């Protein structure tokens, strides 16, 4: 998302402008994104545990 | 601002396309001095005081010759550039209207002060060289002393007489002989004076113009030695080198104190 | 192009302008929260007026103080913003002149040279030592400098356009120290102005309302007996302030550093010491040609008191003149911009091709 060139420098040509930024984009720590990252962390990390449980019974057959 | 601009343009030897070349040459030479360095130390050897004295005094002779060759080359470069600066200005070298002759006198005065400026620079190059190499020697001593690539810098022998134990060379021999070496360094650095007092400058700075004499400021102005005496920090570094000497001999004294226990039976059996 | 790391107030102008087109405060901001709180955070960088306006979301330092470039990245940020916003240009079209404090360690000197050359497109460039070109603004080649109010407080004797490196020393007081003492004496008086807003208001007060007593013991007894010498000021909140002995007690700290608790000889005696370090032949020229600089000198009365105090120290044979440029809080910038104006100076620069083999060595050398 970050890497969008700031519109000014392409849109206006008839003078030097430089030091052009990117657009702003939503960063990596806006809370709603952070809590989605948490939720998906929970989802994967916990789902991995039943694989442990199944492996546990297989470990006797091991 | 334009008035001081004009006064600067009048002043700027640093920008005038003739004194500027002369400066650039002398400055380059000062650079070569600052990199040439001074004292030498061997990282994998352990000097006797006699060895260190001989090697350092030889090093002093080498750099003395280097500095003399350098100074006399600079002397030629300066005189020849000054003669250019006169001949291009409509002034005839003194070895070769009245207000125009006064303009010659003024031009020689500025050339004089420009030379003296070059001398001040060279002198400070020598000052920094000397103090920095003294710091390097202090760092060598202290970094090896911490082991009281790490070979110790100096060698000593312990003498057992029937009466007493002593080290050769003693703390007295280290203190006085290394003071001797230090003072050889100091006077060799001090030895070669600034250029200003040389006959070339005496003549051109005192130019005989319209067949009338002129005069100038002189070598006892520029005084490197004054600031050598003023540098409290160099003197302190020398004192701290002497403290490293003293602490190392204190460690030797402790070891000799252990040896005095063996001297007890030595004296017993020699009296038997 | 002209660039100044002015550590009380930084400044920029094209070379040979009459004034620095841009003047800006010696700060760069970082977001104080580590995450971007809101789209205002398009950069993590807020140079100059950006920090001054936006302090509360920003991390706040004078990046340099005293004798050195401290924090190379943040200075490079300041210089980048100086070129692109403040000079409003890509500089490489024209040579650039830059400032450094006196006796800046040669390691910093080359490190800076490298940083400027590699980071910024440039034809040819030089960094200059604030005292030397500050003296050029005096017009003398041969003079001692004082500066206070834009940096730590230097003494610098200069002969025929160059210093005596033997004779460079600081007095470790800067503009803040004046604000610190003034805050002390205001809190004694009871104003207790110390908050960051109060801090700025007190810096305004000290800049405009300071004056230096001609004979402090006499002026202080006069004002304390005769409160007609103590003068009224209106606060932004409509309070009236009265300022009196404080007007000259604050500059007096320069003469009596023990007033701010500093165990040092005063500016006069440390100047006299510096002079004595040099050749007596130069010393007479320094007594003939003293130059004082920086925001602290801008005050009324400072140059007269200094003239008297140096006359008291100076041998009776010495002629004494403090030279007090009305602009002297810009002295370096004036001298630099004037020098850089000269096309004959253009030969003095260092440029890409010689910069490769010569440049590390040749700039270090030409920087003296």
């Amino acid at each position: 998302t970050h890497a969008v060139p700031q519109l000014e420098k392409l849109v206006m040509e008839d003078i030097f402008i430089s030091g052009d930024p990117l657009l702003e984009s939503v960063g990596l720590h806006e809370p709603l994104v952070e809590e989605l990252r948490a939720n998906i962390t929970n989802a994967m990390h916990k789902a991995m545990m039943p694989l442990q449980a199944y492996a546990k019974e297989y470990r006797k057959y091991l | 601002i334009t008035g001081c601009r004009k006064a600067l343009r009048k002043n700027l030897f640093i920008v005038n396309p003739y004194l500027r070349p002369a400066l650039l040459k002398i400055n380059e030479m000062c650079y070569l001095l600052s990199f040439m360095g001074l004292c030498y130390i061997e990282k994998f050897h352990t000097y006797t005081l006699q060895e260190f004295k001989a090697a350092q005094i030889v090093r002093l002779q080498e750099v003395t010759e280097r500095l003399e060759v350098f100074r006399c080359a600079a002397k030629d470069v300066v005189r020849k550039s000054c003669r250019f600066a006169l001949r291009a200005a409509g002034f005839i070298p003194d070895d070769c209207t009245y207000t125009e002759q006064a303009s010659k006198r003024h031009h020689c005065m500025r050339l004089t002060c420009f030379i003296r400026l070059n001398d001040y620079l060279i002198q400070n190059t020598l000052h920094v060289l000397t103090v920095n190499t003294a710091s390097s020697l202090l760092n060598f001593f202290s970094d090896k002393l911490k082991r009281t690539s790490l070979v110790p810098m100096f060698l000593t022998e312990l003498i057992l007489t029937v009466q007493s134990l002593l080290f050769e060379p003693s703390l007295e021999d280290f203190l006085d002989g290394i003071s001797g070496a230090i003072n050889h360094f100091e006077n060799t650095v001090l030895s070669v004076p600034n250029l200003v007092p040389d006959s070339y400058f005496d003549a051109f700075t005192s130019p005989f113009i319209n067949k009338k004499v002129e005069e100038k400021t002189c070598g006892p102005g520029p005084n490197l030695s004054a600031v050598f005496e003023d540098d409290r920090n160099f003197l302190t570094i020398i004192m701290q080198i002497k403290e490293t000497i003293h602490a190392a001999f204190d460690s030797a004294r402790l070891y000799a104190a252990t040896f005095e226990k063996f001297q007890l039976f030595f004296k017993e059996n020699e009296s038997l | 192009l002209v660039c100044d790391n002015g550590s009380g107030l930084c400044k920029a102008g094209f070379a040979g302008d009459d004034a620095p087109r841009a003047v800006f405060p010696s700060i760069v901001g970082r977001p104080r929260h580590q995450g971007v709180m809101v789209g205002m955070g398009q950069k993590d960088s807020y140079v100059g007026d950006e920090a001054q306006s936006k302090r509360g979301i920003l991390t706040l330092k004078y990046p340099i103080e005293h004798g050195i470039i401290t924090n190379w990245d943040d200075m490079e940020k300041i210089w980048h913003h100086s070129f692109y916003n403040e000079l409003r240009v890509a500089p490489e079209e024209h040579p650039t002149l830059l400032t450094e404090a006196p006796l800046n360690p040669k390691a910093n000197r080359e490190k800076m040279t490298q940083i400027m050359f590699e980071t910024f497109n440039v034809p040819a460039m030089y960094v200059a030592i604030q005292a030397v070109l500050s003296l050029y603004a005096s017009g003398r080649t041969t003079g001692i400098v004082l500066d206070s109010g834009d940096g730590v407080t230097h003494n610098v004797p200069i002969y025929e356009g160059y210093a005596l490196p033997h004779a460079i020393m600081r007095l470790d007081l800067a503009g803040r120290d004046l604000t610190d003492y003034l805050m002390k004496i205001l809190t004694e008086r009871g104003y207790s102005f110390v908050t960051t807003a109060e801090r700025e208001i007190v810096r305004d007060i000290k800049e405009k309302l300071c004056y230096v007593a001609l004979d402090f013991e006499n002026e202080m007894a006069t004002a304390a007996s005769s409160s007609s010498l103590e003068k009224s000021y209106e606060l932004p909140d409509g309070q009236v302030i009265t300022i009196g002995n404080e007007r000259f007690r604050c500059p007096e700290t320069l003469f009596q550093p023990s007033f701010i608790g500093m165990e040092s000889a005063g500016i006069h005696e440390t100047t006299y010491n510096s002079i004595m370090k040099c050749d007596i032949d130069i010393r007479k020229d320094l007594y003939a040609n003293n130059v004082l600089s920086g925001g602290t000198t801008m005050y009324p009365g400072i140059a007269d008191r200094m003239q008297k105090e140096i006359t008291a120290l100076a041998p009776s044979t010495m002629k004494i003149k403090i030279i007090a440029p009305p602009e002297r809080k810009y002295s370096v910038w004036i001298g630099g911009s004037i020098l850089a104006s000269l096309s004959t100076f253009q030969q003095m620069w260092i440029s890409k091709q010689e910069y490769d083999e010569a440049g590390p060595s040749i700039v270090h050398r030409k920087c003296f």
